[PDB]
């Protein structure tokens, strides 16, 4: 689905940009922001490439930004 | 297991229990940290200077 119904826990779209317009950092990458959201650690969260996901049960899907001045930001994904 | 149901359940309920257990207690402090850090930048910029410096929150 390229849209979300609720919080976006089941969102497996190809959107890889935050609401700020920044390209999300790869979940399999520790650059430029280091994290513990390892795709192999959470395989049931469908962490692929740098697509916006909701693996922590947040309000809206998010991702790490490409800006070292901002750890992470929420993504802008349309609702169904 | 014997029926292979365990491999089907994949301990999804077990993982979900940890989700609410953690509740992003760590990430919460991280966000709050960056919040004041960003504000510090404005204080260094001095656009208005509405901080006497006596209390400093």
């Amino acid at each position: 689905e390229e849209c979300m119904h609720g919080s976006g826990e089941n969102y497996d779209g190809k959107i890889s940009k935050t609401m700020s317009g920044l390209e999300c950092q790869a979940w399999d990458s520790q650059s430029p922001h280091a994290h513990g959201y390892i795709p192999s650690k959470f395989p049931n969260k469908n962490l692929k490439k740098n697509y916006c996901r909701n693996p922590d049960r947040d309000l809206r899907p998010w991702c790490f930004t490409t800006d070292p001045n901002k750890r992470w930001e929420y993504c802008d994904i349309p609702r169904c | 297991g014997s029926a292979g149901l365990q491999e089907k359940e994949r301990e999804l309920e077990d993982l979900k229990d940890a989700e609410l257990k953690r509740l992003n207690e760590e990430r919460h402090d991280h966000d709050k940290r960056e919040a004041e850090r960003k504000a510090l930048e404005d204080k260094l910029a001095d656009k208005q200077e509405h901080l006497d410096g006596a209390l400093r929150y």
